[PDB]
């Protein structure tokens, strides 16, 4: 069982950037597919980004592709999601999840370990 | 409980699964040193060529093992070698190639005296199995003190060997080193139970689906369902015929010449651990594991016939959850349990499947009971008194008459000779009964390796095979049937010889026939190897207790005709005497057939013979 702890969430102005960290209790390179999911108020837990155990490849949901970046520091056992061009509709609780073999990256049922999540609130413009 | 039975803990299982996952990213194998353990994980493959070799012309991709490389993987008395999947064997051979540095890493791990572990997922597990056997044949059997016990841990592995494979693992007490985790519906352990023609068309797509590195772009449901149904039909045939052959149908039209309903020869080897959401069920008995491989993969737990094939595909990838949830599962060892109903009900085994598994376990219990009765019969004093009478009474009394008990029995002029004949017949009856039990696979796998049995059978052979040879030539059976070594030797003596020889020779890795030919070639007779093997064809110089037989075949013939054979016999005789195979107080007596014949040999031969000091007064 991999232990996952997210951190770095908070309040951010629209258009800003924010980096979320996910500390993993063991190395995940070639061991677990690592994903970022998000759940907004009322909606369901939807997929954001993935870094695969198979080939170290990254993939993103279309709503975040070319503005979000998933990465991993293997030395620190940490998985990062750097978010850019944030919009008010990105306001959600963000989770990092670990799974294997995850032949369906976008399905939450493929991931066996989850974190408690970190809140991200993107504000409009006063 | 689990650790007391398998000899591995949860930390080792977790490291093994981690290394098995990592092995996907490394060529051939991945080596991981974790504290007191060194793990060799093998890269699995999901190409059709890696399950059924394209060049293999047999119905199950099987091939007989080479007796030189795996000399223990055979039946000792019968001689039949084990059979393995040829593709897995070629993968093993490609790993152990000196150019891969696998062997050097294994030997470096041996020098460190850590627990060496061979592990693997899917076909990698298969390789792991073979790798372990390789280790066991190359290092552990040679010196178990510097080459320590291996552990083998497989996840969703296909079957590798046949029934002789599992039997040889059991006789050497090697099965305890193998632990094969199988999630309840995993289809991969069942694949090679099917004829390769039954899945030849659908296997590539299902193997692509089973590959943990591929994405499921919603391919074909129908091909997966058809693959499951083919595998389950052939598995059903195999398991039901195992049931019928174990105690029901025996032999009716089972033999060859009728290759109609071919059944897979592969059988479970080692300990298997079936896993549900709440249980870990460990099984040792191979037949029970085969029956369970069939009956746990049925639409029975909820009779959801439509969903079970996709469960069978997904369960090949569910070993992550298995490893993460081991400690929270209830464990039970099926072989040692008083009631197996809870475990098999939790595994979805139907009532008929439950009865078949119970029958397999009961058959193993019957084999243990047979071995117990055999040891009680051979340990009572009324039985040993016959051998003791032949040893301390008949042999000395015959040495006193200066003719030896062989010739004394052959002429049978005294009442002691008929008494010896009676005791010979009784001992022959007992050993023929044990042989009949062995032939029918009604004794435990360990039987032929049990040191007490080997000692008693060797004593019996050395003492009484001369009397059976004397009985053979006394009734002129050499003229009706033929030479004793070719058409007359009782199979019980062959079994005893082979058990003794394997026991004393397996630490050096050579089989008795190769040792014999090496010795006769070291005699430096100066002839071609084929010519010598032709001259020594069906010779009595391969076993000391057959000495007299060879003598009977050599006396009366001219010296130039049998010079090679007589020199070979003389060259073997001294080691035979030292080992206790031939009594030096018997063969050189004045009235012995051997001495009377040896005097007639050319004086030039007697002058340079190693035996002239034993028969100085000709």
């Amino acid at each position: 069982q991999v232990q996952l702890q997210e951190s770095g969430g908070g309040l951010v102005q629209a258009g800003g950037s924010l980096r979320l960290s996910c500390a993993t209790s063991t190395h995940t390179a070639g061991q677990y597919t690592m994903a970022w999911f998000r759940q907004a108020p009322g909606k369901e837990r939807e997929f954001v980004a993935v870094l695969r155990w198979s080939d170290y490849s990254t993939d993103y949901a279309n709503s975040v592709k070319n503005r979000f970046t998933i990465s991993r520091d293997n030395a620190k056992n940490t998985v990062y999601l750097q978010m850019n061009s944030l919009k008010p509709e990105d306001t959600a609780v963000y989770y990092c999840a670990a799974g294997w073999p995850v032949k369906v990256i976008s399905s939450a049922d493929e991931y066996i370990n989850w974190g408690q999540g970190t809140q991200v609130t993107v504000s409009s413009a006063a | 409980a689990f650790e007391a039975l398998t000899g591995i803990n949860g930390d080792l299982i977790t490291r093994s699964w981690s290394a098995s996952k990592q092995a996907y990213l490394t060529e051939r194998y991945h080596k991981e040193e974790a504290g007191a353990v060194v793990i060799f994980a093998f890269q699995p493959s999901f190409s059709e060529k890696d399950f059924f070799d394209p060049d293999n012309k047999s119905s199950f991709g099987e091939i007989k093992l080479n007796r030189v490389q795996f000399p223990c993987m055979r039946k000792i008395g019968k001689g039949d070698v084990a059979t393995v999947n040829e593709a897995f064997l070629k993968n093993l051979e490609a790993v152990i190639d000196p150019r891969t540095s696998f062997q050097a890493s294994v030997e470096m791990a041996v020098r460190s005296r850590k627990q060496i572990v061979f592990t693997g997922h899917s076909s990698g597990g298969a390789t792991a199995i073979l790798a372990t056997v390789w280790y066991l044949e190359k290092y552990f059997i040679r010196n178990p003190n510097v080459y320590l016990e291996p552990r083998c841990v497989t996840f969703g592995a296909p079957l590798v060997g046949d029934s002789i494979f599992s039997h040889a693992l059991g006789r050497e007490k090697w099965s305890r080193f193998f632990v094969n985790f199988v999630t309840r519906f995993d289809i991969v352990p069942r694949i090679t139970l099917a004829r390769k023609a039954s899945v030849e068309e659908t296997l590539p797509h299902v193997l692509a689906q089973l590959d943990p590195r591929n994405s499921s772009v919603q391919e074909s449901e129908q091909r997966i369902t058809e693959f499951y149904t083919s595998v389950m039909r052939d598995t059903s045939t195999v398991a039901n015929q195992a049931v019928c052959e174990l105690t029901g149908s025996a032999e009716a039209i089972l033999e060859t010449l009728s290759s109609f309903l071919e059944l897979s020869p592969y059988r479970p080897a080692g300990t298997f651990v079936f896993s549900t959401e709440k249980r870990l069920v460990a099984v040792n008995n191979s037949d029970a594991i085969l029956q369970m491989l069939f009956y746990t993969c049925q639409a029975s737990d909820e009779q959801e016939w439509s969903l079970i094939p996709f469960r069978s595909i997904r369960d090949h990838h569910s070993y992550e959850e298995l490893v993460q949830s081991m400690g929270m599962k209830l464990f039970n060892h099926l072989d040692g349990e008083n009631s197996i109903e809870s475990s098999l009900n939790d595994l979805g085994v139907s009532t008929r499947g439950r009865q078949y598994v119970q029958a397999a376990l009961e058959e193993e219990k019957k084999r243990v009971e047979n071995q117990k009765k055999i040891i009680q019969v051979i340990q009572q004093e009324r039985f040993l008194k016959k051998l003791a009478w032949i040893e301390d009474e008949y042999k000395p009394k015959c040495q006193a008459h200066k003719n030896g008990y062989y010739d004394s029995f052959k002429v049978s002029n005294e009442e002691n000779d008929f008494k010896a004949n009676v005791k010979r017949a009784e001992l022959a009856g007992v050993f023929d009964e044990v042989l009949g039990l062995l032939k029918k696979c009604q004794l435990p796998d360990e039987f032929e390796g049990d040191i007490d049995w080997i000692k008693l059978a060797t004593r019996y052979r050395r003492l009484v095979e001369p009397l059976d040879i004397a009985n053979y030539h006394r009734h002129l059976k050499n003229e009706d049937t033929g030479p004793y070594m070719k058409r007359g030797r009782p199979t019980r003596y062959i079994y005893a010889q082979r058990g003794y020889e394997h026991h004393i020779l397996k630490p050096n890795g050579m089989i008795a026939e190769d040792v014999f030919w090496n010795k006769v070639n070291g005699l430096n007779l100066g002839l071609q190897l084929e010519e010598i093997q032709e001259t020594l064809k069906n010779s009595g110089s391969e076993c000391g207790s057959c000495f007299w037989a060879e003598v009977e075949e050599l006396k009366g013939k001219p010296y130039e005709e049998v010079e090679v054979r007589v020199k070979t016999l003389e060259g073997m005789l001294r080691e035979w005497i030292t080992a206790g195979e031939v009594d030096e107080k018997e063969i050189f007596l004045e009235g012995s057939t051997f001495r009377k014949w040896w005097i007639t040999l050319p004086k030039n031969h007697k002058s340079h013979s190693p035996l002239r000091d034993y028969m100085m007064d000709e």
